[PDB]
């Protein structure tokens, strides 16, 4: 399974980066993990959001 | 674990150079975000949806290649939903589109003149860049001409 | 001026002999220092004019000397001796604007010698923490020159006059008279490395409650601690290092477990005091693992950081130093074992096993009672060679360490020869290895070693004489062999069966639960050094009567006899010499029991077990 | 941090564990061992230390309580002497195990407002509080722990107690079962110490295997697998057969004599009590949790029947966290550190104007 995974995120680097996506990679593995537990996704692009407007503020 | 990836997910977004009580207190809205929601068609279409916009705005072998990407990316649907949401919100050269001169089997169909008044639009970008930019020292520095002693600088705060 | 030369001289061959990695540090260009242009430490009539006109005229001449550029109608000429540039200001001035005037310069005086400072201390003859030193103090050359300009724009519409500015320009001399007086220190000698951040210890805990200057120190040590953070982030996790400018406190240097790195005693700072010989420690580990193949990467390498007194740079060193000796100590204990060496030392020197040494002694007997000047090496070899593989301890590879050493001396080490008395061992180790059991643990175990060579060939010698006699009706050599006996059998069990054995399956335990390689070397030459001064060659009174003793036990048993000089193989000429070694024998123990007895038990109380000569009488 | 900071103390069934909300392990964790003799005013550290002499016993094995003064007396001295803090600077979250009687959470709520002294409290079931670390509110937890196990169904951050199967099965049928087998075919357990050094030598070197019988005929034919083990203790206790095939009783009632419900039928027995339309939504968030996975293997059997349980025609889609040891210790974790919980948490105030049963009506 290990190298389609590696292929299989690699692709899914490229289509998220010219949508021109905020995040990056360790983010995307970070959410494709958080979706590979079974979380729900209306939750997570709840927080992603927030959190994107609420660093800006402390820096 | 998980306790853990709300908490990452709040160190990779925020940058650096308070803000360390932040982070901790940041996690807190994580979760307490999380359980609002709780408490209250296939996922390749939705791609298919904004490649059709990429070809009403022009630019037909980049959706091309979302697509062929995304045939690909069938062999992840749970992701997908998530990445459209962020897709249109953002952060807050090529010689063969109008040559013959080159190849042997190359096409025939005469001229164009229909886009080649936008292929002169092509050098207006590249002239407009580099004119923006130089409007773009005049101003940073045409606010210090006009100012006071110390109303931006804290020195004279000492 | 001049001096720079001069300083750059002596700095760079200073960096030069240090060692031979990074040498002809570059130089600038000589229009830098010729110019006084890449530095700022810089028509009207002055007497025909009305007062406020004059008022105006200075506030103009004022308000162009203050940067770099001159003043129009006033001008700095050269320092000379002071380290600040004088001026020579326009003479048919009021006196009571004169006054104001001099209120006023002394900023640009306490700005004289700040770009005249940064542009010799961003050279790389001064060194690369001096470097981002001034690297910092210029940024705040540039805020100097944007608050002028703001007063400039205040001027243009004739609104700035002499009070004014005189108010402006306070908050900025306690940012420019500090650097002033900073760059004055700093000069003065040679400030590098860690010396400079000393230097800015004492200058930054000498206004740290003003509250306005305490900011400012923090940010210019905060600003050049981070070069020196670059050294730290490489000696400490790993062991090398190259430095060209040779700031650190750890130099380098090709000479081994004490010259290859050395800590000098100024170029340390004043936070790191404390915990120097804890970093010295910390490379030189990683330098003697690194020789032997394995990791030498730290997991506990990460970033160094400046704090307001709160260690977080006094911190990573001790997990650090935590990490690296254990590393090594449990590399030793499961890949190339210690515990090995130390059995096979315990083997021969101590003289554990009894076959080899009964092989031994019968095969070499001829041999090491042949004399010096005529003795054969390559014999002795092969007779050891010999008498280790026929005895049942021959399992063991460390036995080729063992050479037949010569010592032309007879214990004179701790004031004509034969082979028997100049027979020693010895035991070799690799150079990784040394460091652990040296020349000093060595010579000490050879003292030991010549020590008991002479037990067990006064054991020989009496049972010699004792089998040959057995005449059947005669007793009265069998009494002082007797007294021998005792004396030479209770020492055999005290030192031996209570001394070393039960302390070294105590040891052998205690090596294994000590905590890095300094608590190993600990414990091992504790051992050693105590056991040895609890044997006969460490006393107050120094034992010479036990020597006279052990002489005269072989006299009596075996160079008087010799098989009875054929009386069977008397006159009653044999009884003479037993009453002659008996009362030498009987002077010779007394004095030493009485010694023994003096100055601090247990071997006495062991001879004098029932009430046996506890007094024969006491001296003189 | 921008509030009052919290606490979560939770007393489980072979251990006590406390700290504050917000950190992945918890700050510490303590035997909930009781003292008495075969200390007596010391518990704890103090009493496991001394234990040889003195007897070893949890106030709670079966999920129920069974001495009242042994858990209200280490419930105190957890506050006490381990701890020492000021409570109105701390709220404490407290969790029982799960089908307690109502009349046990009155006695749960009087103790932590008099003896132990709480400014606000809650009380919650085990399993539905871990699973809220999971970052869902839906999904069935199977829960095993030192006195016992069992599966929860938890739906909408509810379980009903009618779809929550106990089972006796645990640690301690395994350590017991285990010394039962060794000293019928011969070998001396003798004293309370071995027993529990023997249990150590269980928990962390036991090699689990999801096959027995092919294992099982390589070792009968040559037998390699073992690793020796010679603690300070002395013993050298291992054998690579019996040690794989010893949990199996989990879904081997007759490996003892035992007649009895097994792992797989309980977890059916208890999907079968919940509604078939939240079952696909359940089925698509599966824990892996409980405190045996201080060797990793039984988990592997664990997710293997949760695969073969409900009809294949639909992929498991399992959160497999790194570490479940703290499973019950990140669930309230998690849940202290939410600040719209401070609603659904009850005061002193509606405690003492709606008497002491109101902490069975506000917790849902």
């Amino acid at each position: 399974n290990l190298n389609a995974v590696r292929e299989t995120m690699d692709v899914l680097l490229e289509i998220s980066r010219i949508l021109n996506t905020g995040l990056d990679m360790e983010t995307l593995s970070i959410c494709v993990r958080l979706c590979e537990q079974g979380i729900n996704p209306e939750a997570l692009s709840s927080v992603i959001k927030e959190l994107r407007k609420a660093t800006e503020a402390l820096k | 674990s998980i306790t853990q990836l709300f908490d990452d997910l709040c160190e990779a977004l925020l940058p650096a150079a308070n803000r360390k009580r932040a982070k901790r207190s940041l996690k807190k809205v994580a979760y307490n975000a999380l359980f609002t929601n709780l408490f209250q068609l296939p996922a390749r279409n939705k791609i298919l949806m904004l490649s059709f916009d990429l070809r009403v705005g022009g630019l037909g072998p980049k959706a091309d290649r979302l697509e062929e990407l995304v045939e690909e990316l069938e062999a992840v649907g749970s992701v997908l939903d998530l990445l459209v949401q962020l897709a249109g919100s953002g952060p807050p050269r090529d010689y063969f589109l109008n040559n013959k001169h080159v190849g042997r089997n190359v096409p025939y169909s005469g001229y164009d003149c229909d886009d080649l008044s936008v292929f002169e639009m092509d050098v207006q970008s590249l002239i407009s860049r580099e004119e923006c930019l130089c409007h773009s020292m005049i101003q940073e520095t045409l606010q210090v001409m006009e100012a006071a002693p110390g109303t931006g600088l804290p020195t004279v705060g000492l | 001026l001049q001096q720079s030369l001069e300083l750059k001289r002596k700095m760079l061959r200073d960096k030069q002999n240090k060692k031979n990695s990074g040498q002809h540090l570059p130089i600038f260009p000589a229009w830098v220092y010729e110019r006084p242009a890449l530095i700022g430490d810089f028509a009207l009539p002055i007497g025909t004019l009305p007062l406020a006109s004059q008022e105006s005229a200075v506030v103009e001449d004022l308000l162009y000397v203050l940067v770099g550029v001159d003043g129009r109608y006033v001008s700095a000429q050269p320092l000379a001796g002071r380290q600040s540039r004088t001026f020579l200001v326009d003479p048919n001035l009021d006196l009571s604007i004169r006054e104001l005037v001099h209120r006023i310069l002394p900023v640009a005086a306490s700005y004289s010698a700040v770009t005249r400072f940064i542009e010799e201390k961003s050279s790389f003859e001064y060194g690369q923490v001096n470097h981002a030193l001034a690297a910092a103090m210029r940024t705040l050359v540039k805020e100097h020159l944007i608050l002028v300009s703001q007063l400039e724009q205040l001027h243009r519409q004739g609104l700035l006059s002499l009070q004014k500015l005189w108010f402006y320009i306070q908050p900025a001399m306690r940012t420019m008279d500090i650097l002033a007086s900073l760059a004055t220190s700093v000069d003065k000698g040679e400030c590098l490395g860690g010396s400079t951040l000393s230097l800015l210890h004492d200058r930054s805990f000498s206004y740290t409650g003003d509250s306005q200057a305490q900011e400012l120190c923090l940010y210019l040590t905060k600003a050049a601690s981070a070069p020196y953070f670059e050294v730290l982030e490489k000696w400490i996790y790993r062991g090398i290092i190259h430095d060209p400018y040779s700031e650190f406190m750890v130099e380098e240097h090709e000479l081994y477990w004490d010259q290859r790195y050395t800590i000098v005693q100024q170029q340390i700072p004043s936070f790191l005091q404390k915990m120097a010989d804890k970093i010295l420690s910390t490379g030189k580990y990683l330098n003697v693992v690194r020789e032997c193949g394995h990791d030498v990467t730290c997991p506990v390498a990460k970033e160094i950081i400046y704090t307001l007194k709160e260690r977080a740079y006094v911190e990573q060193i001790e997990k650090a130093f935590n990490y690296a000796s254990k590393v090594l100590l449990d590399f030793l204990m499961e890949e190339k074992e210690l515990v090995a060496h130390l059995r096979s030392i315990k083997r021969y020197f101590l003289m554990d096993q009894g076959d080899f040494f009964v092989h031994f002694m019968d095969l070499a007997e001829e041999e090491l009672r042949k004399p010096v000047e005529d003795i054969t090496p390559p014999r002795l070899e092969a007779l050891l060679e010999l008498a280790l593989r026929m005895s049942t301890a021959n399992t063991d590879p460390f036995k080729d360490d063992l050479k037949i050493d010569l010592m032309p001396h007879d214990l004179i080490t701790q004031l004509a020869l034969s082979g028997l008395e100049a027979f020693s061992f010895d035991y070799i180790v690799k150079w990784p290895l040394s460091l652990i059991i040296n020349r000093k643990a060595l010579t000490r175990y050879q003292m030991l070693f010549r020590h008991m060579f002479y037990c067990k060939h006064v054991e020989r010698q009496l049972c010699s004489v004792w089998i040959s006699n057995k005449a059947q009706w005669f007793a009265g050599a069998f009494t002082l062999r007797q007294r021998m006996l005792n004396f030479v059998q209770n020492i055999q069990y005290y030192m031996m069966f209570e001394v070393m054995e039960p302390t070294w399956h105590i040891l052998e335990k205690n090596l294994k639960s000590a905590s890095n390689i300094d608590d190993v070397l600990g414990h091992h030459t504790g051992f050693l050094d105590t056991c040895l001064k609890d044997c006969m060659l460490t006393n107050p009174e120094l034992l010479k009567v036990f020597s006279k003793l052990m002489s005269v036990c072989v006299m009596f048993t075996n160079c008087m006899q010799k098989f009875t000089q054929s009386m069977k193989l008397l006159v009653s000429g044999f009884e003479a010499t037993i009453n002659k070694f008996d009362k030498n024998f009987s002077a010779h123990l007394l004095d030493l029991l009485a010694r023994l007895s003096i100055y601090s038990a247990s071997v006495i109380s062991r001879l004098d077990f029932n009430g046996f000569y506890t007094e024969r009488l006491e001296r003189l | 941090d921008d509030d009052i900071a919290a606490l979560v103390v939770d007393n489980g069934s072979g251990m006590c564990k406390a700290g504050f909300a917000g950190d992945d392990a918890p700050r510490a964790v303590f035997p909930s061992i009781v003292g008495r003799p075969r200390k007596d005013s010391y518990v704890g550290d103090e009493a496991q230390s001394k234990r040889g002499i003195l007897t070893l016993k949890y106030p709670i094995e079966h999920g129920i309580v069974t001495n009242w003064d042994d858990m209200e007396k280490i419930w105190h001295h957890t506050f006490y002497n381990e701890l020492r803090v000021a409570p109105e600077e701390h709220p404490v979250l407290l969790t029982e195990a799960p089908l307690n009687p109502k009349a046990n959470r009155e006695k749960m709520t009087q103790i932590m407002f008099e003896t132990f002294n709480t400014p606000a409290m809650y009380v919650a079931i085990q399993a539905v509080l871990s699973l809220y670390a999971s970052g869902r509110t839906t999904g069935i937890v199977m829960d095993s722990g030192d006195g016992v196990t069992h599966t929860v169904p938890i739906y909408e951050g509810y379980a009903l107690p009618h779809a929550i199967l106990r089972l006796d099965l645990a640690g301690r049928d395994l350590t017991d079962y285990l010394m039962k087998i060794l000293t019928e075919r011969g070998y001396s357990f003798t004293t309370t110490a071995e027993r529990e050094i023997v249990r150590d030598i269980k928990e962390k070197l036991c090699y689990v295997a999801l096959d027995f019988e092919q294992e099982m005929a390589t070792a009968a034919s040559s037998s390699s697998l073992e690793k020796s083990y010679e603690l300070p203790d002395g013993q050298v206790i291992t054998i690579g057969n019996e040690r794989f095939r010893c949990p199996e009783a989990l879904f081997q009632p007759s490996f003892l004599g035992m007649e009895s419900c097994g792992i797989h039928e309980t977890t059916f027995n208890s999907i079968m009590k919940c509604d078939v339309d939240i079952r696909k939504d359940l089925y698509a968030n599966t824990v892996l949790s409980g405190g045996t996975t201080m060797y990793p293997g039984i988990a592997d059997r664990m997710q293997k029947e949760i695969t073969a349980l409900a009809p294949s025609t639909m992929k498991i889609k399992i959160i497999a966290p790194p570490e479940r040891k703290y499973s019950v210790w990140i669930g309230g974790s998690i849940l202290a550190s939410l600040s719209t919980f401070q609603q659904m948490w009850i005061s002193k105030q509606e405690y003492d104007e709606s008497g002491p049963s109101i902490v069975h009506r506000k917790c849902f």
